[PDB]
């Protein structure tokens, strides 16, 4: 509670409260979590405003998830991948991420092949998924 | 019996790792209190003041050794004092009603009681025939309160800037938090300025002076009752 | 320019980190915030020491009196102890009310 | 450690305002912050990431520039004052001479004299530069603590 | 607490199998 | 058996006797629960015909609502009496024994 | 209806496995299936003539979408699958009995098979016991 | 899947007490707060 | 009447076109005290005519000389009224309503506990011989159920416009000279 | 400040103090009832003991 | 599960942008207090 209590302070400031739609909807993974963007909605809807110290440190307390697993992320890219060669295109890549669930965005787009090396290779080249899911997770490679 | 003694009908909770987490016993406590009024049904204690001369006595175990036709003591001897037996009363946390509200609430501490055996008549005077009343819901003037903040351990500190009443392990806490706070000055419990009382034989108005003959405090309509009244 | 005083804790701190340093649990929540320059610590100081503020104000020899005036000062006799001290605020309230 | 270090030590503080705002309005802006960097540093912050400095410091005020000084220092000491020794140091060698505490420091506008300097880095053994540890033993030594 | 407290607790045990 | 059936009986008389002395009292404070209620209701009426009506409308409307509370002073009586005067006097009270044909003997040697 | 373009856009990469969004004609039905309205057998083939109306041989995203303006059927809303249920809830207990199904829709209903509605029963039903929480189940139907 | 709107479920239907701010002393009209 | 209608609703739009007083005054001063012999007050409960049990026009309880309604196994509106049946049809209609003056003896709060699918434990449970009421809070809204038909005596039938109603105001005149 | 807006006031003040003497008799009339049931509670601890 | 995939894609492009600009702001405060070292040392004396 302590980490929680430090890290909302450098972001809320004097006035212990943060009305930025970006800055609470992000905060909370400093201290380990993802929220969705769906799930800020509902918080702010509800907080209507104002976010204080109480209400962030639920805010990490009821997002903490087992859902967190290698075995159900590696049965996303195991339907895509039907030959089971544990290696995906990465025009399939594509899909799975802009198109698929939340649509992710084109501009922090450009910062995630930067930090997990998908920039410097054609669309049509073949990828493995096991770096992907360890890299997210912060398992070691 | 000589000493403390408990009686049935009364507030009378528990004083005070993988012991004190059953710390929730109290707050249950608290909770029904306030869940329900107490009555807690005014009885028709009838007592006997008897002034029980014991003398002389030899230190026995349990009452089933000392009943008379077991151990004959001798004519030195006078009483056996039970050891291992009666209840030797604990506690401290009751509930009061002060005014219109719930408090609590630290009773008297350090009690015993020591029980003797006596085994002929003459030992026993008996005084008076005691007719007296035990009501819950009638003010209790022993009335030791907690810690604001901590809720939990009885205070004895009264800070009278910060307006709070404060036991020790709260009271660091509280001058702590900001550089600020850390020079309240910090007076104890003791006799912090509240009031000096309204009349009790008469309500509303409050006492004003002294009576020095029979000690006890006066108010401004008292003092014609007062055959002295000068002193 | 300072204009807020706490009369719980004896600190002229108007606007400024309040907000920070006075809003942190049930207990800074309360802690009432007299403004404008209801301060006991602004009258002048004290002709004999000219050091500290006069905040405390005799009701008997009726002398102004700093901390320094009161605490070592000619108020701190042995005959001097009875009398009545109140603050210099509630001094300058009572003159207004008769 | 929110500190009332900087309270009593707002007097060189502010003398820091006075450096930063070269027009000295009583405002940080933004040609204020960019020409701090340049003079002092010289690593070309573009001003993208000026304003970006702006937000968790508009020009911005005293009491909330204090703001930032006392909240970014709730971190663990060793982890956050890692740059200091690795730029105070030019020629890499991880060692910090009196000479460039005294040269980088008086253009961030300051003095020292060489006795008070001197005295820094005798801390027992003929030392005259200090490592990564020690100085971090210094930062907590010479400053009374913000916990009261 | 306000004097007696370790005199009296001491001899609360008035037998004396000392 | 009979242990609880004597128990149930003087259960019976408990809740029996208290149906119908908390019936005089819980019947008289939701009559003046209601009676609050109400007329704070009517006053609401009348602060949304403050900001609604015009000066003309509200006039009228004033000397109606004046009718109105001294309507609801006459449909609301008062009773009080029977509902103050009931107190909280329950108690209980008996003489339970069990006793041997032979203990039975010796209460008669005692007795006539 | 740009809501309603996230909802065709993503059913239709999902059963899609080449790389440019370019699906076969075996799942054409299915994306069309995942939007949630019944299929009729002829209109099946009758897509398959805007497929292949410039000789793509796959389906590709703007055809999808002028295909599925013409034919919008009125869609299955969140809130009434909750009171599909509810109706067959006559416990009152939120729970959902796995043999309560099988014998009220199938002498009832229009067109219902033996295995269809097996299958229905058997993948609602995880836990074996013979129950379907339907708030859970519903959530796992369409909770977004 | 199962938690991931059981999280939904709990943000929506938890209430939130609030932290209390001091009560303000400087109105916005300009006056000060007189009990 | 008016006024005690424009409080049911809300509305200062609400005003009466008429009345038909369906008890003699003799009855209204028989039932009242007939109220105050059973300790309990007179509340006025503003039913609409077809949400009785058995739902009657006007022509129809003249003529037939009997309103013909089981008055034990009947709910009560109380203060606020919901809005007359058919009315998002034809807000600014003409409605009647039926005023039942009825003695509240003592009263009950049922108080249907958070589960309650409706008003079936309102309807079916047996007043306790005790007391003659029962009421709800249904959300100011209170609903009354009476155990006996001789305690609910209806008063008038009232029909009703909605569409304001201004007083013509006149700013004055001199009055020696209507000149100026 | 009408009289019938001050005797509205009045009537406040009547029902109000009323209401506070019921609460204290429904506290004292359900202490009453459960001080009963507790000594059926120790007749039937102590009977059947 | 995508959605959590994508979200867990939030978080981690996100992280690699504030191990880069606030370990850039606190280099700022940190000559700034280490020049606080500076001025008094020498007042001191």
């Amino acid at each position: 509670a302590l980490k929680v209590e430090s890290a909302f302070c450098e972001i809320s400031g004097a006035s212990r409260t943060i009305q930025r739609k970006e800055a609470v909807a992000n905060l909370a993974r400093y201290l380990g979590l993802a929220p969705s963007e769906q799930e800020v909605d509902t918080f702010f809807h509800r907080v209507n405003g104002r976010c204080d110290l109480a209400a962030f440190g639920r805010f990490c307390s009821l997002l903490v998830h087992d859902e967190d697993k290698a075995a159900n992320f590696r049965e996303l890219f195991l339907v895509y991948d039907k030959e089971h060669t544990g290696k995906l295109k990465k025009r399939v890549v594509k899909m799975i991420f802009c198109n698929l669930g939340e649509p992710l965005s084109a501009a922090e787009w450009r910062s995630f092949e930067g930090i997990f090396d998908l920039a410097d290779k054609k669309d049509d080249d073949l990828v493995p998924y096991e770096p992907i899911v360890r890299k997210l997770l912060d398992l070691p490679q | 019996a000589v000493g403390n003694f408990s009686l049935p009908g009364f507030p009378l909770m528990r004083g005070g790792t993988r012991q004190e987490e059953a710390k929730k016993d109290r707050s249950k406590f608290l909770d029904a209190a306030r869940s329900q009024l107490l009555t807690g049904e005014r009885r028709i204690f009838e007592y006997l003041l008897c002034q029980v001369g014991v003398g002389r006595s030899v230190v026995v175990e349990d009452e089933k050794e000392a009943c008379g036709s077991r151990f004959s003591l001798l004519w030195e001897y006078d009483s056996a004092y039970l050891e291992k037996g009666a209840l030797a009363p604990e506690e401290s946390l009751t509930v009061h009603y002060q005014a219109v509200d719930d408090s609590k609430g630290v009773l008297p501490q350090y009690t015993f009681r020591h029980d003797y055996v006596v085994y002929d008549s003459s030992q026993v005077l008996p005084r008076f025939f005691l007719l007296f009343e035990m009501d819950p819901s009638l003010e209790e003037l022993f009335a030791v309160p907690l810690c604001d903040n901590c809720q939990d351990n009885p205070a004895c500190i009264w800070c009278p800037a910060d307006a709070a009443r404060l036991c020790a392990s709260c009271d660091e806490l509280i001058h702590q938090q900001n550089r600020l706070v850390s020079r309240h000055i910090r007076v104890p419990l003791n006799e912090m300025p509240r009031a000096f009382g309204t009349c009790r034989r008469h309500p509303g108005e409050v006492y004003e002076l002294f009576c020095s003959i029979c000690h006890v405090a006066v108010c401004r309509l008292c003092r014609g009752n007062h055959l002295h009244a000068r002193s | 320019p300072a204009t807020l005083y706490c009369p719980a804790d004896r600190a002229q701190l108007c606007d400024t980190c309040d907000e920070r340093v006075h809003s942190a649990t049930r207990m800074l929540a309360r802690h009432v915030r007299v403004p404008a320059n209801h301060s006991p610590l602004q009258f002048g100081s004290c002709p004999y020491h000219p050091s500290e503020m006069i905040d405390s104000v005799c009701m008997t020899c009726f002398v102004a009196l700093c901390p320094h005036c009161i605490l070592i000062g000619s108020h701190s006799a042995a005959d001097f102890s009875e009398h009545p001290l109140i603050s210099t605020l509630d001094a300058y309230k009572m003159v207004m009310q008769d | 450690k929110v500190p009332p270090r900087l309270r009593v030590h707002a007097a060189e503080l502010e003398t820091i305002f006075t450096r930063i705002d070269a027009d000295g309005d009583g405002k940080l802006s933004e040609a204020d912050v960019m020409a701090f960097m340049k003079d002092r540093v010289g690593f070309p912050l573009e001003p993208d990431q000026v304003k970006a400095l702006l937000v968790e410091l508009s020009p911005v005020d005293f009491p909330t520039f204090l703001c930032f000084v006392d909240n970014q220092l709730m971190k663990p000491l060793p982890e956050v004052l890692r740059e200091v020794f690795q730029y105070v140091d030019t020629d890499r060698d991880g060692k910090l001479t009196a000479g460039e505490l005294q040269g980088f420091a008086a253009r961030l506008g300051l003095n020292l004299s060489e006795a008070g300097a001197a005295h820094l880095l005798n801390r027992g053994q003929n030392e005259t530069c200090a490592n990564f540890e020690e100085f971090c033993g210094l930062v907590q030594a010479s400053l009374p603590s913000a916990n009261k | 607490t306000t004097s007696s407290a370790d005199r009296f607790d001491r001899l609360r045990d008035i037998s004396l199998k000392n | 058996q009979r242990c609880y059936a004597i128990l149930e009986e003087a259960i019976t008389q408990l809740h029996s006797c208290t149906e119908d002395k908390m019936g005089a009292v819980l019947s008289r404070q939701l009559e003046l629960q209601r009676e609050i209620d109400t007329m704070d209701w009517s006053e609401s009426f009348l602060q949304y015909l403050r900001t609604v009506l015009p000066p003309a409308d509200f006039l009228h409307a004033w000397l109606r609502h004046c009718r109105l509370r001294d309507e609801l002073d006459a449909l609301a009586g008062d009773p009080s009496m029977l509902s103050r005067n009931v107190f909280p006097d329950m108690r209980l009270q008996g003489r339970v024994d069990i006793l041997t044909d032979s203990a039975l003997r010796r209460r008669d040697y005692v007795a006539v | 209806t740009e809501e309603q373009i996230a909802e065709f856009k993503e059913a239709f990469s999902l059963f899609d496995k080449d790389g440019d969004g370019t699906i076969t004609t075996k799942e054409l039905g299915t994306v069309m299936r995942s939007l949630g309205q019944n299929p009729t057998e002829a209109e099946l083939q009758d897509m398959i003539n805007e497929v292949d109306a410039d000789g793509n041989g796959t389906i590709d995203f703007p055809e999808f979408l002028t295909l599925m303006a013409r034919k919008m059927k009125d869609t299955d809303t969140e809130e009434e699958l909750i009171e599909a249920f509810k109706v067959f809830d006559r416990d009152g207990n939120g729970f959902i009995s796995a043999a309560e199904l099988r014998h009220v829709m199938t002498n009832l209903g229009e067109k219902l098979t033996d295995e269809e509605v097996d299958e229905m029963i058997r993948e609602a039903d995880v836990d074996g016991d013979g129950q379907i929480n339907y708030e859970e189940f519903v959530k796992m139907m369409m909770a977004k | 899947a199962l938690s991931s709107a059981n999280a939904l479920d709990a943000i929506r239907r938890t209430r939130f007490p609030t932290n209390l701010r001091p009560k303000p002393v400087y109105d916005s009209i300009g006056r000060v707060i007189l009990p | 009447w008016e006024y005690w209608i424009q409080l049911s609703l809300f509305t200062a739009d609400l005003h009466i076109v008429g009345g038909w007083n369906l008890a003699t005054p003799a009855q209204q001063q028989l039932f009242d005290a007939k109220a105050s012999a059973l300790k309990g007050p007179i509340v006025y409960s503003f039913l609409d005519l077809n949400e009785l049990e058995t739902p009657q026009s006007l022509e129809n309880i003249i003529a037939e000389k009997r309103v013909k309604s089981d008055w034990r196994k009947q709910i009560f509106p109380s203060a606020e009224c919901r809005p007359p049946f058919g009315f998002e049809g034809n807000p600014s209609g003409t409605f009647h309503v039926m005023v039942c003056k009825l003695a509240l003896g003592s009263v009950l709060a049922k108080d249907s506990e958070p589960g309650e699918t409706g008003d079936e434990d309102f309807k079916s449970c047996d007043i306790p011989g005790n007391f003659t009421a029962l009421s709800r809070r249904d959300e100011y809204r209170v609903l009354y159920r009476l155990k006996r038909a001789d305690q609910v005596l209806p008063t008038a039938v009232l029909e009703f416009e909605m569409k304001p109603l201004r007083i013509q105001v006149r700013q004055p005149v001199c009055e020696m000279c209507e000149v100026l | 400040s009408s009289p019938s807006e001050e005797a509205l006031l009045e009537r406040r003040r009547r029902i109000d103090r009323e209401l506070v003497e019921k609460h204290r008799q429904l506290g004292q009339l359900h202490s009453n009832f459960l001080s009963v049931q507790k000594r059926i509670d120790e007749a039937s601890k102590n009977l059947v003991g | 599960e995508m959605h959590w995939l994508a979200v867990r894609v939030q978080s981690q492009a996100r992280r690699i942008v504030s191990c880069m600009q606030r370990k850039e702001m606190q280099k700022v405060i940190n000559f700034l207090t280490g020049v606080v070292i500076f001025g008094m040392h020498i007042d001191k004396y």
